[PDB]
């Protein structure tokens, strides 16, 4: 899971 | 003929429209910007979705702002009198009312003010989709020429939106599952709040950083919209 | 028992739930802010449309920006176990994320954060609708604790909102006669979608001042919704 | 016609 | 010659410059926005206080944000070949960042934006000073494109700014009073000082309205000067 | 005594006062944000340069939001009777009105208020320094309680601001370098003026994207300080 | 006294 | 060269  | 009632867009013109997706996965070195792991797989799911729901697809892969607002003005001046409506989809990192061209922001006005209906005849009266896929924030959990639009965010105001590396973003995931099962059956809001239980329900993040372990997500439908839109017709 | 779905808001508890309605008339001199001539007239028919839709209705006027951060406040901490929703319209002068007590702003956040999903124990799961007419500017033409809501703007983001100091505002005239016609026969996305209509096609301004003439409003829905909302059921 |  | 140092701008060309005040003390009935009192004794003020440094001043009253875009524009147009400096007063209504017209709101950016170093060549290397009374907000208490710019801002970020229907604005009673005390021995950011400082110590608000009740204000200088301002020379 | 004046800030305290220094350079992996290289050139240099001004200096180096907060409050809380003044210098990520803690932003204002005249009352009356080398958008190129604030930007509202990997940025290292030179000379703002100069006329950036290359910076001070301030006394 |  |  990664932020944009 | 009997009672005609105006209450769904015209979707039986010859053509659906346009669904432009921008797929914005590396980002310039100078812009100190992470690649968007796993963005690829939600291009191609989208692809996928909007190809059987008949539009014509057009993926473009990491644009620069100048060519972010080109290909946009270059759209939105083509002649759409035989499309029903027009689908644009932003993938790529974002701050509250900015997507990020590779090697700098992009006003989402300036994007989707090409589009009004005083600037675009040939879509004026029709559905005009922008549906993205960016953070809005650091948070963590005669008509209107405005009028016609619909912007599906990832996110509320002001919050980070999430992105799975492998699965893809949880709101794309999402929207492409409820698009594929009830696009034949369902008005598109009622698709989009069904795209919303599944994002706040069957999402939470995972991470080694307490920070921004455990969080969830609910995206934002923000509706300008005059009509009900059936992507089905007759 | 047979298959079930849960597409729907459970909307059959005992009560609807509150509808609190806050009416800003006048404002204090020192604020320099004009008096809403019109706005009793949709405080009024407002009162008598939610009235019609079971809710327990309670209007306030002309509460300055700590009262209404208290009552918020006070309702927020109210027990809502019995109640299906949450209304809260505000009628007010306002910017973008911004509405006006009658001695200064109040953010718009500040009010709403007030019922998330984990301030609010008694609401959570439950919809909560916040109708806002408001300007948002000056142009002219587990689940996450911010699930469940849904903002009714007048009009979209950093425009101004019309209202006519003898028929009231634009946007609550439309609403009130969509409910009325509409509450116990279509979806509320869908009654909102009518709204959007009824503004942008029904209405355009009239101005001695060739600036603020002729000029059209479309509103704006924000959904945070997880569920289908009809207000009648069974 | 009144702004808000 | 002897050793020559650069540390403080040329002010010594034929002409010290332009001195533009724009004066909006009455508003058109839609905007909703109050008259301005006691601007005139502001406008006033500032006319005899930069005739007295040798500005070529001149004064603008009730410019709607048509005529301010279009003033800006033809005057950043001007030869300012044998001018030392540019001063624009802009004595109105405000937000953070704007600045009202008589008809509406003006971006701050716009206006100053015309004289950028690359755009107003006559004026590269010359201090362009935009002295602004006007809120902030609502609280209570080769060169750089953008070099060679100073903001005198009446209030601090966010804040509203003060002014008395009898007497003018705190902000610009002070201005003018350092200037004309000041301008023939102090720096311009001493000056500016000082203005600070009287501002901050011999004004409070009084009002029948506890909320304005014994408010406080701070100017804010904004520079982004690169030498050392005294209007005098030789 | 013989006459007296109070135009420059008292001095003379038996302490000049904390420095406190906050270095992020390196940031938790889910922000997405880069590594800072060459902040420790500024760290460094900054500790030095504020130590020859008899400043206690205090290096915090890859601080949290949450213990920025803390420590900000904690040395708010101190008994700064003893001391002159108060000097808080922030290198890390940021945007306008916000400065990067490791994992996550803070907001500049959240920081800054808890020295305000009426929260931090040792400190009342005395100059209170932010400098702030940090991003703040993405262009390219009784007293008032915000009273005594100098908020030392490092380049203009809305605008990148340049660092070096090897020499440290471009700010700081003309910073450092003009108060070495100029501390026992000259008044602050006077400092700050040169320091913009030194910016905006000795560095251009070089970059393989021509997005980013060939950019100039220009600093900028903002003053809300009441009095003169020199580092230097009787 | 008035604010602007 | 990097910005912040």
């Amino acid at each position: 899971d990664e932020v944009d | 003929s009997g009672i005609s009632l105006d209450n769904s867009y015209k979707m039986d013109y010859p053509e659906m429209g346009l669904c432009i997706i921008i797929n914005n996965k590396n980002f310039h070195k100078s812009t100190g910007m992470t690649s968007r792991s796993g963005t690829d797989v939600d291009a191609a799911n989208l692809r996928e979705t909007f190809r059987n729901l008949k539009y014509e697809v057009r993926n473009k892969n990491d644009l620069t702002r100048e060519e972010i607002v080109e290909l946009m003005r270059d759209v939105s001046k083509e002649d759409h009198s035989k499309r029903s409506s027009f689908v644009c989809v932003l993938l790529s990192h974002g701050e509250e009312g900015i997507i990020f061209g590779t090697n700098g922001p992009v006003d989402l006005k300036k994007i989707t003010n090409f589009f009004r209906g005083d600037r675009c005849r040939s879509l004026t009266g029709k559905p005009k989709l922008f549906i993205i896929q960016a953070c809005r924030g650091t948070e963590l959990d005669k008509i209107p020429v405005e009028a016609d639009f619909l912007y599906a965010y990832s996110t509320a105001p002001g919050f980070y939106s999430w992105r799975n590396s492998k699965d893809g973003s949880w709101f794309i995931q999402s929207l492409c599952a409820m698009l594929k099962q009830y696009a034949d059956k369902l008005e598109f809001m009622h698709i989009l709040t069904r795209v919303n239980r599944k994002v706040a329900t069957e999402f939470e993040s995972f991470s080694f950083d307490a920070t921004f372990h455990a969080k969830k997500q609910i995206p934002c439908i923000v509706s300008m919209l005059t009509k009900e839109l059936y992507f089905y017709h007759h």
